[PDB]
């Protein structure tokens, strides 16, 4: 496990997760969306996703900044909470740390089943491919492949925001 | 003054000068003096990375020419 | 339910993406291409009851190339075993394993 | 699997369990939601990458595509539910029982 | 030896922050029938460094109300991040080469907006919160158009490196084949650096302060160099893309001397700007850009898909 | 009036013009490129065969040499019924050597920026 | 489920091609014109096979001509292949563009001597 | 709302079932339920009523969570086998993921009390929408996995379903909740057949269906929404209430009714695979729906309550509007019995 | 002719942008399907070699396929060279 | 590698900063100075109270749009193709549903503000 860097990444990911998932202020929540956000971007990039991450990067700062908004007109309290000003936030998030480190202990000092299988670990760079070819990145591709290949995921996607829209505008109308 | 605005506008130059001449300077001093290698795509690391095998010294900017050939 | 209409009207909407032995653009095949391939052709008209006991070699072979798990675990073993043999020091790993290869093109 | 999947998939379980438990703000709970999609993303990328399956690189694109208006679908409701109430909290929504 | 380029891209970049300071208040008293700083220092020269003195040696506040974590946390990100924009852009050669430049620098403009939204929520203060709420409102508005924008200019490019838009313009500048974006792209960055005549997140006509109204001495000091910092790399950018200057491989100072040179002339017509018109409505703003720029931008991107296609001019790379 | 949107349209056509023919000769010029990685391409392949090739079997004779006395293992056995060739791991041949070129062959193109 | 053959470490040596990537691309264009024929053998080996143990001899065959090629243009005019790949080599991304005139002389040299 | 947008949204709805019953592609599925779910919240609101904006609530934030868990499903059997078709399912965690999302999608207990809430909230017609072609998309799923499916996990939940939904129809004095209750308990009997025969699994969906149109639709036209309302409809039209009287002694099962047909099949059906004690006990349990299904009976038709004086004005005009596949469905729901070999031609 | 050019004509003084908009899409929908450079577009796409062109084994009776990459036959470029 | 280099020397700077503000200078920090600033007088409420947003149904709208440039963006890789009439199709087709969705809600009063 070489410099720990994917291992590293994946916690702090898992670490955020905890800290927008124990429900404190809207605001916290967002800021740890985001963290673990960034990590996410961050573990992908180094799979050789650069587009994916950003983009994922990208739209969610973005509609984390929309919560930022809807939080500070619907979701505000008088005295906001914080992940240490609470009894509960405060057990859900040591809960949840808790068992992100007894996790990784068991799967990396014992070989132990969670719920699907086990693992051996000796770090991300086993499973790669070596390959070794291209002026070209195959994830832009893949991605760029979308409007020759996915006709019908185009057709289908456009047809879902277009009436999205429309969903919108009638849920909204009240009266 | 109107040209006492240009000793701040001189001196806003020379600052944003140095940025790009020391980078540029920097790449041609740490890659042997030719503009130091680019590698968008795995073919052209690869390459770098036959270069840096076959050099002989680790340095991918070492190049070997026809002397090797015998 | 499955009303398949892409085989009656021979559309394929989405038939496409469903393996990754099925014409990626600019060619590029899948990491397991040949596993999945063998697969497929093994087990295409028999049915699934038949697939999944008389083609369960071809199966095995695709899921072991796609994550690799013996592979870990032989690898595991030799690590394992030269470290406990580094340990009490009867082993001397060979330089070229020690980053003094010399390298070729 | 390597150690990368099995926190992804915890994260995962852990968003899940947080939507599942309810403290007061539906605010929360949409977060939760929306993190269980970013999970997703994640893994699924991670799962293409490495097996090289070159046609999917656009699956988890429009997988954000379904989250956004999934989110924004959420986020409809919960205007209309403060319009109703002043606050966004899931103890209001009892007029219905079972 | 990358640490000496690393500082070497910093710390020129906060000495042209505050002298471009200077430079702003004496293109505003020369245009305002003034003179401007001229007594520290000969011409006014020694005026940054006794601005920058003055705010570390005096106290910074502590709000009774506030959320101290995230008070603190904002202007650090702010200031990072405005460090950090300046990586990617080839002069003409870049300290970090990426595939894509565009869209990260996109992303991390993005990450920009939060250190305004905490400054303002963590103040706890209400006109910070106005303030905050005029920055949700104005990053509402310019991002969409100006993501489109930056699609519609790089299809002419043929990827989003920021090295290939050198060679992209070998020949001509960008702003002869697509003038009517720049136009908008040149507004967007108005908007996206929060500049006159959108200077609505900080508007002292109404906000007294905006969102930095709590703070005070580094942390001020901190925002108001993340600002000029963020104004002169976006007018880098827009001086990249549009206005493409020659590059020789054996003499790469040529080229820094022009992009230089035409990153001033930009910085130097958003100090005229500032001083030429009134301030917007944070609403005139988003009905702006949605209902007047958004067309515009939408038929351009079908224009600029259209236009290599119907002329077979499609860039080289995949 | 007319005489802007005259102008604008003129140079708007003249830009068209000279992006039309400097991004057809770009076009070529790639192709030129791509034609020379083309021609260069057997010679890699035949040394990345080779070498690859080579590093199997030092692995394999460092797997011999630490498998003294393991009870029923056998020396270069396969995970594989099948008997073709199987593409390496790349956690097959950087396994037993050192953690620097492990990080330069999985991270080596990766971090290069 | 069986033991994979592997060529022992003689079988792998052969003469390597110790020029860099400089060199190549500047010799691209006549390597490929002139070593045309072993090279398509070696790759129609490798795509009917599909394993590089099978025809290791293909490959030794492919250096042998890559080593004749560069041989015959270091006997017949050196000097202007070397200030062709010395301007290939200076380039960041080795740019043919970057200088046609070292590449005219050298189409030069190499048209009226071989 | 616009007649135009209500008639785009309910296209787009069923656009998104179909989608979800004719891909290939477990992307694709998805984004069929997903699409269905987006252009369904609305149809919940037609009308703006805080209750439908709760309803609308819930039904949101349980479709959310099924998908989830639907795409993590599908996420994992990629994992474990790099296949997109929807085919034998083959990991186990992935396949109990895939078996409590659609569960929860259907309704099926102990992921059923969204359904009484949503039917209460909402209108008839959009209860109707909600209970008879929502159905449609988790069944045909379910319908090609049943091979992988966990026999154990599978009927536990349908006995489940068909105990809660009769014992919760007892307490019941509105008439959406009962109906509601009752789509619960028939959810239980398609599923509890579904692992041997998907057959009879449709066979009794179409049965169910025709039934609870003809009941929508009558209360519909008799327009109640409550006990003591619909026992009022004597006085105005006998004959609605007669038709809603047989109706439901089609729904409890008693033969010769058309309503004993499935439950008759899936029985004939267990017993072949050697299955004695869940049709028993299945068959025992629904005589609590056939109970609150007599007490809906008495209350409407069999006895007569008192009157209000305005219902004279009432005599004096008509049912304007008319329901065309009214007696159709009616027909259907009473007397096919005898056809029943028709069945052949589901499969 | 009389109706629309009157509408045209308010719509011009009204609203500019969304005239300038409406044309300038309505030109990018129709113009690629009246072009003759669409063609060459599609075929400059396709002469670019993106990977390894492998050969075809002999058999003997291949006429259209070239023994040396020189040989007269095979596709041919020139038409690009002056394009 | 050197991308997290310079991300922690540009966090490394801004944190040194921001101790030399808070370190180097006296304070004399009391009640009054610390309190919150509204022009002179006390505040009333608190700054955390609901703040009513009168672009709500924009903030969704941009929230819809923002996963449409996202689609967007792969079009310089996507003009590669050989199906250069296909690629072209969709992306028109996916712009001009843009183009609708913008004009089905700027018709529908959806951009207005609330009063
Ligand atoms: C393992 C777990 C994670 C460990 C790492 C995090 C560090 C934990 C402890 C430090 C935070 C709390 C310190 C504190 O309360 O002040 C002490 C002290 C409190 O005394 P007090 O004033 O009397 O108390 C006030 C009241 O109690 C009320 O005071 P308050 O309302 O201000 O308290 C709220 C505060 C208290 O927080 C807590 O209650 C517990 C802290 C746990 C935080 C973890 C939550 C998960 C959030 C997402 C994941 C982040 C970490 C991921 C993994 C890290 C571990 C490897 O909440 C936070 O600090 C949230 C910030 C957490 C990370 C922020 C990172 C910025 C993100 C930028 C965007 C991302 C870029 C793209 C990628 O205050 C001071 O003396 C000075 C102010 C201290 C501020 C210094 C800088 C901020 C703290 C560092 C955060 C990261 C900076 C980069
Ligand atoms: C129309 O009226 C107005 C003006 O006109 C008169 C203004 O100027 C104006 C702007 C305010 C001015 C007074 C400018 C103030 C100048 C700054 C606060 C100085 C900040 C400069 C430093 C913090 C930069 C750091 C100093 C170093 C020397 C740089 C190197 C850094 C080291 C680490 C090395 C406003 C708001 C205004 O309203
Ligand atoms: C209570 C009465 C219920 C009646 C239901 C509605 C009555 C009207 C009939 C509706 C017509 C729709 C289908 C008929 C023509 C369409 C042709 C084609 O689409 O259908 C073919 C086959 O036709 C239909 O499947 C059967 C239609 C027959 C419906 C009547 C059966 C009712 C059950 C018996 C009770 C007695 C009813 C008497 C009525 C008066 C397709 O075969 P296939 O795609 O491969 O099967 C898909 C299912 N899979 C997944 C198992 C493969
Ligand atoms: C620009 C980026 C690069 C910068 C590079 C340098 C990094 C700078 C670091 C930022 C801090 C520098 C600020 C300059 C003054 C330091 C303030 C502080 O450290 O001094 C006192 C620290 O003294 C404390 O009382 C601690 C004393 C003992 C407690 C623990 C220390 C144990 C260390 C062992 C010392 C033994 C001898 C050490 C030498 C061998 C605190 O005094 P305090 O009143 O609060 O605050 C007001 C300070 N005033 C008076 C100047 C206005
Ligand atoms: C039976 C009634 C039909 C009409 C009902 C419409 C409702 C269904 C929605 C649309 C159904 C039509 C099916 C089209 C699926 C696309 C696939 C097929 O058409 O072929 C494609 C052809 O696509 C063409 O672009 C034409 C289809 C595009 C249609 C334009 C817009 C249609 C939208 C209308 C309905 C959508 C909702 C409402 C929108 C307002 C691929 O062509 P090609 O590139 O060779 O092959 C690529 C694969 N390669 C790379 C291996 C070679
Ligand atoms: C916040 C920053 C998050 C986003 C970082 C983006 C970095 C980036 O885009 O650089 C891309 C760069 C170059 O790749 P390409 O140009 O596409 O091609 C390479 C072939 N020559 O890729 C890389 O170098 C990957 C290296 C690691 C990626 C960076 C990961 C760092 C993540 C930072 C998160 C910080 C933690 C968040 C919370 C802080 C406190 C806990
Ligand atoms: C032959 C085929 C060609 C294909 C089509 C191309 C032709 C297109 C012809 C038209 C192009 C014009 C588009 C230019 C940008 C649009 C401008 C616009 O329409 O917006 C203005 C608004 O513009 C502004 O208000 C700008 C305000 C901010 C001003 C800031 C300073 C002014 C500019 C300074 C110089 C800018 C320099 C630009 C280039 C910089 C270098 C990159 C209209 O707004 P309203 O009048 O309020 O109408 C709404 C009510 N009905
Ligand atoms: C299917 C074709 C697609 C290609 C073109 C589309 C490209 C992008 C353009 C569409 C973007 C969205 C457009 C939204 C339109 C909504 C208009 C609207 O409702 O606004 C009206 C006003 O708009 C109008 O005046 C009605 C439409 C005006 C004309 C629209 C175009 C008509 C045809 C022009 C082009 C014809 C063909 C090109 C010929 C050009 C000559 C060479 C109300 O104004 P308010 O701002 O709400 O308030 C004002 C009072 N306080």
């Amino acid at each position: 496990m070489t410099m720990y860097i994917a291992f590293i990444l994946s916690t702090i990911f898992v670490i955020g997760f905890v800290g927008f998932s124990s429900k404190p202020s809207p605001i916290y929540g967002g800021l740890g969306l985001i963290v673990s956000g960034g990590v996410g971007c961050g573990i992908v990039l180094n799979f050789g996703g650069s587009f994916l991450g950003l983009m994922v990067f990208l739209i969610y700062l973005g509609g984390m900044l929309v919560v930022f908004g809807y939080t500070t007109a619907m979701a505000t309290e008088m005295y906001p909470e914080v992940w240490v000003s609470n009894k509960t936030v405060f057990g859900a998030f040591v809960s949840g740390l808790m068992m992100e480190f007894c996790m990784v202990y068991y799967a990396l000092k014992e070989e132990e089943v969670e719920i699907i299988f086990k693992f051996n670990g000796l770090g991300d760079w086993v499973i790669y491919d070596t390959g070794d070819s291209g002026f070209f990145s195959e994830e832009a591709m893949g991605i760029a492949a979308l409007y020759s290949y996915g006709t019908w995921l185009v057709i289908v996607t456009g047809w879902s925001l277009l009436i999205g829209v429309v969903v919108i505008m009638e849920i909204t109308r009240g009266n | 003054m109107w040209f006492e605005i240009l000793p701040g506008i001189a001196v806003m130059a020379a600052c944003l000068f140095i940025p790009g001449m020391a980078t540029a300077h920097i790449h041609k001093f740490t890659n042997g003096g030719k503009e130091k290698r680019v590698a968008h795509f795995s073919y052209q690391w690869n390459l770098m990375e036959r270069d840096r095998r076959i050099s002989g010294v680790n340095r991918y900017h070492v190049t070997k020419g026809l002397e090797n050939i015998d | 339910p499955f009303f398949d209409v892409q085989k009656r009207l021979g559309l394929d909407l989405d038939r496409w993406m469903t393996i990754q032995s099925a014409e990626q653009p600019h060619k590029i095949p899948g990491r397991c291409h040949a596993f999945e391939k063998e697969w497929i052709e093994c087990a295409h008209g028999i049915g699934g009851i038949r697939a999944e006991k008389e083609c369960k070699i071809e199966f095995d072979d695709f899921v072991e190339c796609l994550l690799r798990q013996k592979t870990m675990k032989r690898l595991s073993a030799i690590k394992r075993q030269r470290d406990k043999l580094i340990k009490e020091g009867k082993y001397t790993p060979p330089p070229h394993h020690l980053g003094k290869e010399d390298p070729r093109p | 699997m390597p150690l990368v999947y099995m926190n992804i998939i915890m994260a995962f379980a852990i968003a899940l369990a947080g939507l599942l438990m309810y403290r007061s703000h539906l605010m929360s709970s949409l977060l939760c939601l929306e993190g269980m999609m970013l999970s997703l993303f994640i893994m699924s990328t991670l799962i293409i990458l490495n097996t090289h399956f070159t046609l999917a690189n656009m699956m988890p694109i429009i997988l954000l595509v379904f989250a956004a208006c999934e989110a924004a679908l959420g986020l409809s409701l919960l205007v209309m539910v403060s319009n109703t109430y002043g606050t966004d909290y899931v103890q209001n929504l009892n007029l219905l029982q079972c | 030896m990358f640490m000496i380029n690393i500082l070497s891209l910093i710390i020129p970049i906060l000495l042209a922050v505050a002298f471009l300071t200077l430079v702003e208040r004496k293109v505003l008293g020369y245009m305002q029938l003034r003179k401007g700083p001229n007594v520290v220092g000969p011409y006014g020269l020694l005026q940054p460094i006794a601005d920058a003195l003055k705010l570390f040696t005096k106290e910074p506040l502590r709000p009774a109300t506030s959320s101290i974590s995230m008070f603190i946390i904002a202007p650090i990100l702010a200031l990072s991040l405005a460090l950090t924009m300046w990586v990617p852009l080839p002069m003409p050669y870049p300290l970090i080469n990426m595939n894509l430049g565009v869209l990260f620098m996109l992303a991390m403009s993005s990450l920009a907006v939060y250190s305004i939204l905490w400054s303002g929520w963590a103040s706890n203060s209400k006109y910070a919160l106005i303030g905050a709420l005029r920055a949700v409102a104005q990053t509402i508005s310019y991002e969409v158009t100006l993501a489109i924008i930056l699609l519609s200019v790089l299809l002419m490019n043929g990827s989003y490196t920021l090295s290939t838009l050198i060679t992209t313009q070998e020949h001509i500048w960008m702003i002869f084949t697509s003038w009517p974006l720049a136009m908008m792209w040149f507004i967007s960055t108005l908007a996206e650096t929060n500049r006159a005549p959108f200077d609505l997140t900080e508007g002292e006509s109404e906000l007294v302060s905006g969102f930095n109204v709590e703070y005070a001495a580094g942390p001020f000091a901190m925002f108001f160099m993340a600002e000029y910092a963020n104004i002169i790399m976006m007018n880098a950018f827009t001086a990249i893309l549009f206005l493409g200057a020659s590059h020789d491989p054996h003499t790469p100072e040529l080229y820094t001397i022009n992009f230089v040179l035409k990153t001033l002339a930009l910085t130097i017509t958003f100090l005229w700007i500032r001083a030429s018109y009134p301030r917007f409505r944070y609403d005139q703003l988003m009905h702006l850009l949605w209902k007047s720029f958004l067309p515009l931008t939408l038929a351009l991107c079908m224009w600029h898909i259209s236009l290599p296609i119907m002329t077979a001019s499609i860039p080289p790379q995949s | 009036g007319y005489s802007m949107f005259a102008v604008g349209i003129g140079t708007l056509l003249f830009g068209y013009w000279s992006m039309m023919k400097w991004n057809r000769e770009r076009r070529r010029l790639q192709i030129e490129d791509f034609e020379a990685r083309i021609a260069l391409m057997p010679l890699f392949q035949a040394e990345k065969d080779r070498r690859v090739l080579q590093m199997l079997r030092e692995n394999l004779e460092e797997e011999a040499i630490i498998m003294k006395d393991v009870p029923d293992w056998k020396v270069g056995e396969s995970v594989f019924h099948t008997t073709r060739w199987v593409t390496p791991m790349m956690g097959e041949l950087y396994g037993l050597r050192t953690n620097e070129e492990i990080l330069s062959a999985t991270y080596g193109f990766i971090w290069y920026t | 489920p069986g033991i994979v053959e592997l060529p022992t470490l003689e079988d792998l040596k052969v003469q390597e091609v110790k020029v860099s990537s400089s060199v190549l691309k500047a010799a691209a264009h006549h390597y490929g014109a002139q070593c045309d024929k072993p090279n398509k053998e070696f790759m129609l080996c490798r795509w009917e096979e599909k394993d590089p143990r099978r025809c290791l001899e293909e490959g030794k065959l492919v250096n042998q001509c890559a080593l004749d090629f560069f041989r015959q243009i270091k006997r017949h005019c050196a000097e202007p292949f070397t200030e062709y790949w010395t301007c290939i080599d200076y380039s960041g991304l080795q740019l043919f563009r970057h200088c046609r005139k070292q590449q005219a002389k050298f189409d030069e040299c190499v048209l009226d001597k071989l | 709302m616009n007649p135009i947008i209500y008639t785009t949204l309910i296209m787009t709805v069923m656009s998104g079932t179909m989608l979800v019953m004719i891909s290939s592609h477990w992307l694709l599925i998805w984004i069929g339920f997903e699409m269905n779910l987006l252009a369904m919240i609305p149809v919940l609101m037609k009308n703006f009523n805080p209750r439908a904006t709760e309803a609308a609530t819930k039904y949101f934030l349980t479709q959310a969570t099924a998908s989830m868990m639907l795409m993590m499903a599908i996420i994992i059997n990629l994992l474990y086998s790099g296949q997109w078709t929807i085919t034998k399912m083959f990991n186990p965690v992935a396949m109990t993921m895939m078996t409590m999302a659609l569960a929860m999608k259907l309704g099926l207990s102990p992921f059923h009390f969204w359904v009484p809430e949503v039917t209460q909230g909402i209108s008839l017609q959009a209860g109707l929408l909600l209970l008879t072609w929502q159905k449609l998309a988790p069944l045909s799923v379910l319908c090609q996995i049943s091979q992988s499916i966990n026999p154990n996990l599978m009927l536990t939940m349908a006995m489940l379903s068909i105990l809660i939904g009769g014992w919760g129809g007892l307490n019941q004095t509105q008439l959406r909740k009962i109906m509601a209750y009752s789509s619960i308990a028939h959810m239980g009997w398609m599923t509890a057949v579904l692992p041997y025969n998907t057959t009879m699994t449709i066979l009794n969906l179409l049965i169910y269906i025709t039934m609870t149109l003809a009941m929508f639709m009558l209360l519909i036209h008799s327009s109640a929404t409550t006990t003591l309302s619909l026992s009022h409809t004597w006085n105005k039209m006998p004959v609605i209430t007669s038709l809603m009287m047989v109706t439901l002694l089609s729904m409890g099962g008693l033969p010769p009714l058309s309503g004993f047909m499935p439950k008759w099949m899936i029985i004939q059906e267990m017993t072949k695979n050697e299955s004695i004690i869940m049709p028993t006990l299945m068959a025992m349990t629904a005589l609590l729906n056939l109970y609150f299904y007599m007490r809906l009976a008495y209350s409407s038709s069999l006895t007569m309550f008192p009157s209000t004086n305005n219902m004279k004005m009432k005599w004096q005009f008509e049912h304007t509007k008319q329901m065309k596949l009214l007696p159709t469905m009616i027909v259907l729901s009473t007397l096919v019995l005898p056809m029943t070999p028709a069945l052949s031609s589901l499969n | 002719a009389g109706r629309i050019a009157s509408f045209l004509k308010n719509a011009w003084a009204k609203e500019p942008v969304l005239v300038a908009s409406f044309a300038i899409g309505g030109l990018a929908i129709i113009l690629p399907s009246l072009s003759p450079y669409t063609n060459y577009a599609i075929r400059i796409n396709r002469a670019t070699p993106y990977n390894y062109p492998v050969p075809l084994r002999d058999d003997g009776n291949m006429p259209d396929v070239p023994s040396h990459p020189q040989d007269p036959q095979g596709p041919s470029l020139e038409w690009l060279k002056n394009l | 590698m050197n991308i997290m280099l310079t991300l922690l020397t540009n966090v490394t700077l801004a944190s040194l900063l921001v101790l030399i503000a808070f370190w180097l200078p006296q304070l004399n920090a009391y009640s009054e100075k610390t309190s919150p600033y509204e022009c002179g007088f006390d505040p009333m409420g608190s700054a955390r109270l609901p703040f009513s947003m009168k672009f709500f149904l924009v903030a969704i709208t941009f929230l819809l749009f923002d996963l449409e440039i996202a689609l967007l963006l792969p079009l310089p890789w996507a003009s590669q193709t050989n199906n250069l009439k296909t690629m072209l199709t969709m992306a028109l087709f996916l712009l001009i549903l843009l183009a609708a969705s913008l004009a089905y809600e700027w018709t529908q009063k959806g951009l207005e503000w609330a009063e």
